[PDB]
């Protein structure tokens, strides 16, 4: 399975991912691909915030799928 | 003096000493001192913008009282340039300001060469006509140019250089550039100058993967971890070692997933690299192409198929004599290979005929440090997104296969700038003609697809939504505009981060924006 | 009165219908002076989301608005927040804030409030219509939700809508930054995304009074162990993140105990940043963040078009990007659940193991809770950290297990945080 996950600056970049593979490595690739530590990788799908700890078909996850990186920031 | 350091220290921790001289010796010029213009002005003027200046033959009307943080009740019938000028002054008394009681047109009919003092021009809230025509204008005179129009709820940006380079890209996230794949000689001595059994976590993790792979390199005849069992394999093989529970070793397990492959040219330098402005120098070529060159000819010869080593690594849980002495094998790798680029841009400076300390070394060692970070962005004219033979359906079209996609938000500002154009007056603004001008509005857009030959369907949703809208400058979204504006200019100023493409359309009735490349 | 034409942009939106409009929406002449004349707004915070804010709103049509702030204008702010001029450093922020408004804009009404948002109680914020947030830390955020859902009252199962004050909070931190719309009970919470926050780090103790590598670790030193081993400026005196000169000896420390170790990196400029935990901040990004929060108190107050859903994160590094979506609203959030959290406990369990579920879930982290459940119609205080008196007087409690302290199964328990003002409730289950 391919799908595309939106970076925090709209770059987008697929990866490939097998749907047993746990959201917690979806991060490893992306950290591979682009250097973002998985630590503050926050991913998105579908307003639901990806549960490092479930899997990418505990959230539908299906090829032509995007995924957001998002951020929730301190200050103001 | 020492003083200032103080009130913007804020920013400096975001483009520091440089970025604050780029910005304390630029002189900014806005078209308009509309509620949209005033709000751009408000946010350069506050970080400390060397001067600017206020181009407005309008008088302040009631609305523009109403809806202005920066003209008053009292403004009324006074020039609006002038009026804002005087508000905006107070803001910063470090900020140098100017008006000029002239319009935009006035202006480019008799001095057409009044803009090149000017850093940048930031035009607002303009009608197409003076639009094309500035636009053209400031083109031939290689003048950075920000058309701003807000209406409605919709934002409208459109940024005009035709090459911007920067050095400095202020990447959020980036591999390391930590060599393991291609170890130097200095490095190597150091991974050799150790030993994994004779400091069992206070080795840096580096020079524990580099230890652990240096012995599967011989496992199985020099060959890297490529397919993931392969890594999975690579991994377990530096866990039977934890001589035990350690951190750094246990940490050196995930580093796997990424200190393997670091080193390779990225896209972005390539096709810098194969520009035809990097290919061809001449004593024209702008000192950002000769660098561009210098780590050309470096990646050739002292480089070796590769960009000059950064100079720096992360944080790694160890020892405070091993990490800093690790630390020098790469400042000094970084140092030797700036000098070498250094060299390439000596000869290169002369095969041209300028001097050969035309680019300081200040330059060169932030040039070294970010030259994987480069970036180039050359933006369209306007008059070229304006033709009928080079304009871009196809961005246009594919957008619209999406009924909602803000693209929509810019078919119909062109719409109703023909409107305007057609009726001297923009749709729906008194509140008896909303009705009657749904009508000519339609008629206008639809005119506007023929024109262009753009077969999209454009809700006729939208065609309401504008004419409510009473060609209307609602603050808040003049506001937003301000602040995104605000930001795009600093970059041109400075240099430093990277600026939008072409056009960005704000939705504030959704709360979404795009960019696109018209 | 006004003059002719001052709210003519404004107009257009509630003089006029429209296909965007909200199904609520109703064209009327009468609308606008109504929105000055009634709508009770509270902006929370005045330093640049603030301070943006109150313009914005101010020129949208709301004239009743309070703002509160606790701090007081220093010079470090005048690089943003426009309402402050040199002149008014050492003045309180709400009250300097509201009087530049209030001037600027001929017949506002702003009313300083210069207190912390937990001086005021429930009492006080059903005044308002809507709450606007501009704050600077995440404990506060979590505190004024907490309190908009304790202002929700359920007739039996169903929620009462005219119990909803809308709540909308910005958040900024460079070139990011992110808006957002919360309706307390029925979209996410603050609590509902708590997790969405970045990582925190924390030097370990291990590196800095041994192992220093980086330059901030030779500062960190000089500020967590070095000040209170030697109190420079006499015994007892904490050092004043804002004193130049408290600073200017822990920078002098911070070389010196960096030459110790070959390091390079120490300026004064780092200094007071690791010392104070300093945010890079600039005028643009307020700004555009604060627009957009603007405008959305501005639809929910007037139904022109639809509020936001959810959220809007926006970055102006690399171009202008900004993704909107919809926050899952965790139907389990300790916050703005329902009822309690049905938490599972082997009978086993210690005690100090419960205080460490809270404290360290990332679910719904807890800065110092306290936990009291009820064994004779007698309130157990089983154990606290509010008061250092109760504290001791409570901290054996941590051994005994549930029943071993009277605790059957079903019953709820009581845990109230300082990152909250409602009463957190858990229903234990034993399995
Ligand atoms: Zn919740």
């Amino acid at each position: 399975m391919l799908i595309k996950v939106k970076t925090l600056t709209g770059k987008e970049i697929e990866i490939d991912i097998e749907p047993t593979d746990k959201v917690e490595r979806i991060k490893e690739r992306v950290e591979e691909k682009e250097g973002i530590p998985p630590q503050q990788q926050r991913l998105i799908y579908s307003g639901k915030q990806m549960n490092d700890e479930k899997t990418a078909a505990d959230y539908k996850i299906l090829g032509g799928s995007v995924l957001h990186l998002v951020l929730q920031l301190r200050g103001g | 003096k020492l003083l200032k350091e103080q009130k913007y220290d804020r920013q400096l921790r975001l483009w520091g000493d440089h970025g604050q001289e780029a910005l304390e010796s630029a002189h900014v010029c806005l078209i308009n001192a509309t509620a949209t213009g005033t709000e751009i002005l408000k946010n350069l003027v506050l970080p400390g913008i060397g001067s600017f200046t206020i181009i407005d033959g309008n008088q302040v009307s009631g609305e523009d009282a109403g809806n202005n943080f920066f003209l008053q009740r009292s403004s009324i019938g006074k020039n609006r340039a002038e009026a804002a000028m005087e508000f905006l002054q107070e803001l910063n008394s470090d900020v140098s300001g100017s008006f000029v009681e002239e319009s935009p047109e006035n202006l480019l009919d008799n001095d057409p060469s009044f803009f090149c003092r000017f850093t940048v021009v930031v035009a607002t809230q303009l009608p197409e006509s003076t639009s094309l025509r500035l636009a053209d204008v400031l083109w031939n005179s290689q003048i950075p140019l920000l058309i701003c129009r807000t209406y409605g709820l919709v934002g409208y940006m459109r940024i005009i250089i035709k090459e911007h380079p920067v050095i400095e890209s202020h990447p959020d996230n980036a591999l390391e550039d930590l060599r393991l794949d291609k170890p130097f000689p200095e490095l190597r001595e150091h991974f050799q100058s150790y030993d994994l059994d004779h400091d069992h976590s206070h080795t840096p993790w580096i020079v524990i993967i580099a230890k652990y792979l240096a012995q599967w390199y011989s496992e199985t005849n020099g060959r890297i971890p490529k397919t993931y069992k392969e890594k999975e394999d690579f991994r377990d093989l530096i866990r039977q070692g934890i001589l035990k529970d350690e951190e750094n070793f246990e940490e050196a397990i995930k580093n796997v997933n990424t200190a393997l492959n670091t080193t390779q040219i990225p896209s972005s330098i390539e096709d810098i690299f194969n520009d035809d402005r990097c290919i061809n120098i001449t004593k024209q070529t702008p000192s950002f192409w000769i660098l561009a060159r210098a780590l050309k000819e470096f990646v050739a010869k002292e480089g070796q198929g590769n960009l000059p080593v950064r100079g720096t690594i992360p944080d790694m849980i160890a020892d405070s004599g091993k990490y800093i002495k690790l630390q020098n094998v790469y400042r000094e790798k970084a140092k030797k290979d700036a000098a070498a680029v250094g060299n390439h841009v000596a000869k290169l400076l002369q095969s041209i005929g300028q001097a050969p300390e035309s680019i300081s070394e200040k330059e060169l060692k932030l040039l070294c440090s970010n030259s994987a970070f480069l970036r180039v962005v050359r933006c369209r004219s306007l008059a070229e997104e304006y033709g009928l033979d080079t304009i871009n359906k196809d961005e246009i079209i594919s957008s619209m296969d999406n009924p909602d996609n803000e693209i929509v938000l810019y078919l119909m500002l062109r719409a109703v700038d023909r409107f305007h154009k057609q009726q001297g007056r923009y749709p729906g603004v008194s509140n008896y003609q909303v009705e009657e001008d749904i009508g000519k509005l339609k008629s206008c857009l639809t005119g506007f697809l023929q024109e262009y030959g753009l077969s999209v369907m454009v809700k006729d949703d939208y065609v309401h939504e504008f004419c409510r809208y009473g060609a209307a400058e609602p603050h808040t979204i003049a506001a937003f505009l301000g602040g995104a504006a605000a930001q795009e200019v600093i970059k041109i100023i400075t240099k430093q981060f990277v600026i939008f493409n072409n056009t960005y359309i704000y939705s504030g009735m959704s709360q979404t924006s795009a960019t696109f490349q018209l | 009165l006004d003059w002719e034409g001052r709210w003519n942009h404004v107009k257009k939106f509630l003089e006029r219908s429209g296909p965007f409009t909200h199904p609520d929406f109703e064209p009327s002449t009468e609308s606008l002076q109504f929105l000055l004349d009634t709508c009770k707004v509270l902006v929370i915070g005045a330093g640049g989301l603030g301070c943006e804010l109150l313009k914005n709103l101010a020129l949208s049509g709301f004239r009743q608005i309070h703002v509160i702030d606790m701090d007081t204008i220093d010079v470090s702010n005048l690089n943003r927040q426009f309402l402050f001029r040199p002149k008014d450093i050492g003045r309180p922020k709400a009250e300097v804030a509201a009087e530049f408004l209030n001037d600027r804009v001929p017949n506002c009404n702003v009313v300083p409030h210069f207190n912390k948002i937990q001086d005021f109680n429930d009492t006080f914020y059903r005044q308002f219509h809507i709450i606007v947030c501009g704050l600077d830390s995440i404990i506060a955020r979590r505190w004024i939700n907490g309190m908009l859902i304790s202002l929700l009252n359920y007739e039996d199962g169903v929620l009462d809508p005219s119990s909803i004050v809308p709540l909308i909070d910005g958040g900024t931190e460079g070139f990011k930054g992110n808006a957002r719309v919360i309706l307390p009970g029925m979209t996410a919470c603050i609590e509902c995304t708590l997790e969405l926050y970045p990582p925190q780090v924390n030097f370990p103790m291990a590196t800095i009074a041994s192992m220093p590598r980086l330059p901030e670790h030779c500062i960190e030193y000089v500020r967590m162990l070095q000040w209170p081993k030697e109190q420079p400026f006499g015994e007892g005196v904490p050092l004043d993140g804002d004193d130049p000169e408290h600073i200017q000896w822990i920078f002098q420390k911070s070389l010196e105990r960096a030459s110790q170790y070959n390091i390079r990196g120490v300026t004064y400029r780092l200094t007071q940043g690791v010392v104070k935990r300093i945010i890079p901040a600039v005028a643009s990004t307020n700004a555009v963040i604060a627009a957009v929060c603007a405008t959305e108190v501005f639809k929910i107050a007037t139904s022109a078009y639809i509020p936001l859903n959810n959220y809007l994160v926006f970055n102006d590094v690399d171009g202008l990007y900004t993704y909107t979506f919809e926050a899952e609203r965790k139907e389990n959030c300790p916050a703005c659940s329902q009822l309690p959290q049905n938490i599972q406990f082997s009978p086993s369990a210690k005690l100090q193991e419960v205080l460490d579920y809270l404290t360290n879930s990332a679910s719904l982290q807890m800065k110092s809770p306290a936990i009291t459940a009820t064994l004779e119609g007698k309130n157990r205080t089983l154990y606290l950290q509010s008061v250092t008196s109760i504290e001791e007087r409570t901290r054996p409690n941590l051994s005994k297990t549930l029943k071993e302290l009277g605790l059957v199964d079903g019953q709820e328990l009581a845990v109230a945080d300082v990152t909250t003002p409602q009463t957190v409730l858990f229903k234990l289950h034993f399995t």
